[PDB]
């Protein structure tokens, strides 16, 4: 369970992307025990201490013992869903003068413009923040459009959290900024389209693992090797992949089943070998590849060694794996039916998921 | 040019005061097997086109008179005896060119070649502002229709437009590399195009390849250059100024998975021409040959219906033989001659595959 309860409570993601950035919602009850208004300003702290402020709104569908949260504030925290938070109400400090700039990483350095007064002035109304943070801004138009990144170098009012009032004074230098926060084009689980029942089931999987291993893999369960995706690909596969590794904290492996093909004796089986080798230290991680009935669709009537050499080394790469420093390989196609059964045993992926498509409801 | 300048600049011939055939640009136009070298090389085969017409038919020996020295010249035509004798070495491939072809060369129409400015000029001119925008086009379209009808001229008309050097893979071309295994070529093409960049990498015909193929061998039942052109699509991006360009006659048959959303992403059908396009199209073939207005230009649409671009193309071609102007065999342009042709050429009596472009493209 998520349960946490009273001024005390636990972070949980919000069932909605939500329409703004500051949005923590809670539900009547919820809002009862911390004894405050709809939309008050509340500074929640929580572990690696690192605090932030927030606006309180509601679902009638939640339960008190959780809280439904922004991924600006997780994201800039950098949270794993399932950690104990502490929040209580403090009054408001706002900033005079407000001083921000893009991240590096975004923008690559190439980026200047206009729209102080079409960003920030539009942006201005009621944010609350805490100094030495990436705030986001979106709007205009999408397809190339995920927020707008502006790290926080200063605040007027200087080792203090500030809500952003109709007051304050704003500035847009396009110099230099702090790039320690994550871009969110790096995945955050919100950009998964509904499937939330999919999501969590999956998810804890993997995590309880990655998490700490030294009692759900001793005192409890087992780790799994691998999990394989089914349905139609390249529309949430490879983003639900990285949507599983991002918000997980474990590092992700590229894998790409053309450019092995595309590869032969040597390369070929140097990547793969490669690859885990690389894993070894950053382990646990994700490993991934979306093209697994590309690289063994075989059912009998392929031809070659070379093709049979790479998918039996990946056969032997599988079980040379200690699960200790576990790795989980992940994998997806259109349809089980094409791919090779010899994948399908223990000693590599036993786990195979069934992803649907939306509905009405879905999209 | 500026080489053979260089052997003009050995020969005084004269130019710029000379102005003729022997102009180093129109010979320039024959000749791809060669590079600077062989050009010198050529120049001593035209040099000695002359030397074995004039010093044999003088019988030279240990005496050389001065009298030669000077009368001998160097003519236009041992030039072309020297451009028509051929040792091609220069590496096999398709290289790049800049063809004319424009808007002006292209009657067609206008709907949905105007949508070509927004999908590829646009693209190519603001890579950096749709960031900006938050915007991210899409990687390349795919042009289907009835055969022929001008859709790989289409291409070169945005190839001249775009002020980047031309690419035109076609489905021939492949399989001649391909026997030699040189597929990794056909890709070493297109990353040959981004160190020449801007260029446009064309793939023309492209369900020309798995015909001849069936299901053979290839990378498995999914070809090899499908695995090519799956990993073609890994290096390039809607970021570089290179632009893929499909053109299929069947874009069905061979494995859509390849012609999946995020490979080739817009759909875009070649509708054949209608009266008017018929009239203009045909306005563009006419205006360059000599024109007697025996015929009315409307009265030959009235006959003209249902006949495709390359009819029309082929036809404006095809009538032109039939009728004869500026030699003494000569009847001018007569409805006569557009009356037989009308015959000759072969209306569109499939209205099959037009059903299954409308059906498909519809809904």
């Amino acid at each position: 369970m998520e349960s946490n309860n009273g001024i005390i409570l636990r972070v949980a993601e919000a069932n909605s992307t939500d329409p703004g950035m500051s949005r923590v919602r809670l539900d009547e009850s919820s809002r009862r025990l911390l004894d405050a208004e709809i939309g008050d300003v509340v500074e929640i702290e929580k572990v690696r201490k690192t605090v932030g402020r927030v606006y309180r709104a509601r679902p009638e569908d939640e339960n008190k013992g959780i809280v439904r949260i922004d991924s600006v504030m997780r994201n800039n925290c950098g949270a794993s869903i399932g950690d104990k938070v502490k929040v209580r109400k403090v009054r408001t400090e706002i900033a005079k003068k407000v001083t921000l700039a893009p991240i590096i990483r975004k923008d690559q350095r190439l980026k200047f413009g206009e729209g102080i007064e079409e960003y920030v002035q539009r942006a201005l109304i009621r944010r609350p923040m805490l100094e030495q943070d990436n705030i986001s801004v979106p709007g205009l138009t999408l397809a190339g459009q995920t927020g707008l990144l502006f790290k926080v170098v200063k605040t007027l009012p200087s080792k203090v959290p500030v809500e952003i009032g109709e007051e304050t004074k704003i500035e847009i230098r396009e110099e230099p900024a702090s790039e320690v926060l994550e871009e969110v084009s790096r995945i955050s689980y919100e950009d998964i389209g509904g499937l939330s029942e999919q999501l969590g089931k999956i998810r804890e999987m993997i995590e309880l693992p990655l998490k700490h291993p030294e009692l759900f893999e001793r005192l409890g369960i087992t780790p799994p090797k691998g999990v394989i995706l089914y349905g139609p690909p390249g529309t949430g596969k490879t983003l639900i992949a990285r949507a599983v590794a991002n918000e997980s904290g474990a590092n992700f492996l590229s894998i790409n089943g053309p450019e092995i093909m595309s590869k032969y004796y040597g390369q070929s089986e140097q990547k793969l070998r490669e690859i885990f080798s690389k894993a070894e230290e950053t382990a646990p991680s994700i490993i991934f590849i979306d093209e697994i009935d590309s690289i063994a669709p075989k059912r009998e009537e392929v031809q070659g060694e070379v093709e049979r050499r790479v998918v039996a080394q990946l056969l032997t790469l599988m079980d040379g794996m200690k699960e200790r420093g576990h790795v989980i390989v992940i994998g997806a196609t259109n349809r089980i039916d094409a791919i090779d059964p010899a994948l399908r045993r223990p000693g590599r992926f036993d786990r195979e998921i069934e992803i649907g498509v939306p509905d009405r409801n879905g999209r | 040019k500026e080489i053979l300048m260089i052997h003009t600049r050995n020969m005084p011939l004269g130019m710029s005061e000379e102005e003729k055939n022997k102009f180093l640009e129109e010979m320039a136009d024959y000749t791809y097997g060669f590079v600077g070298a062989d050009l010198a090389a050529l120049v001593r085969e035209s040099a000695m086109n002359a030397l074995r017409r004039y010093l044999p038919e003088i019988d030279l020996d240990k005496p050389i008179p001065t009298e030669i020295l000077e009368k001998m010249v160097v003519t236009e035509d041992d030039f072309k005896n020297a451009l028509k004798s051929i040792e091609p070495s220069s590496l096999r491939e398709v290289m790049v060119e800049v063809p004319n072809v424009h808007w002006d060369d292209i009657g067609g129409l206008e709907d949905v070649k105007r949508e070509i400015k927004e999908t590829v000029e646009l693209p190519l001119l603001k890579p950096d502002v749709f960031k900006r925008l938050g915007i991210r086009p899409s990687k390349g379209f795919l042009l289907y229709g009835p055969p022929g009808v001008g859709k790989t001229l289409l291409a070169k008309a945005v190839a001249t437009e775009s002020n980047a050097n031309f690419i035109s893979i076609k489905g021939p071309e492949v399989l001649s590399k391909w026997v030699g295994e040189s597929e990794k070529a056909i890709r070493e093409i297109f990353k040959k195009a981004k160190q020449v960049a801007p260029a446009i990498v064309f793939l023309d015909e492209i369900d020309s390849i798995a015909p001849r193929r069936g299901t053979t061998s290839d990378s498995g039942v999914t070809e090899r250059i499908v695995n090519q052109l799956l990993t073609s699509l890994d290096g390039i991006e809607v970021m570089n100024g290179v632009v893929v360009i499909g053109a299929t006659n069947r874009p069905d048959i061979m494995d859509p998975a390849l012609l999946r959303a995020g490979r080739f992403d817009k759909l875009i059908y070649i509708p054949p021409p209608d009266k008017e396009a018929r009239l203009s199209i045909l306005k563009v073939h006419t205006k360059n040959m000599p024109l007697a207005p025996d015929v009315d230009l409307n009265d030959i649409a009235q006959r003209t219906e249902g006949y495709v671009g390359a009819d029309l193309e082929n036809l404006c071609r095809e009538a032109g033989m039939n009728a004869y102007r500026e030699n003494p065999d000569a009847t001018s342009v007569s409805q006569k001659n557009f009356l037989d042709a009308l015959k000759t050429i072969r209306p569109s009596v499939d209205e099959e595959v037009i059903k299954f472009y409308r059906t498909l493209s519809e809904t």
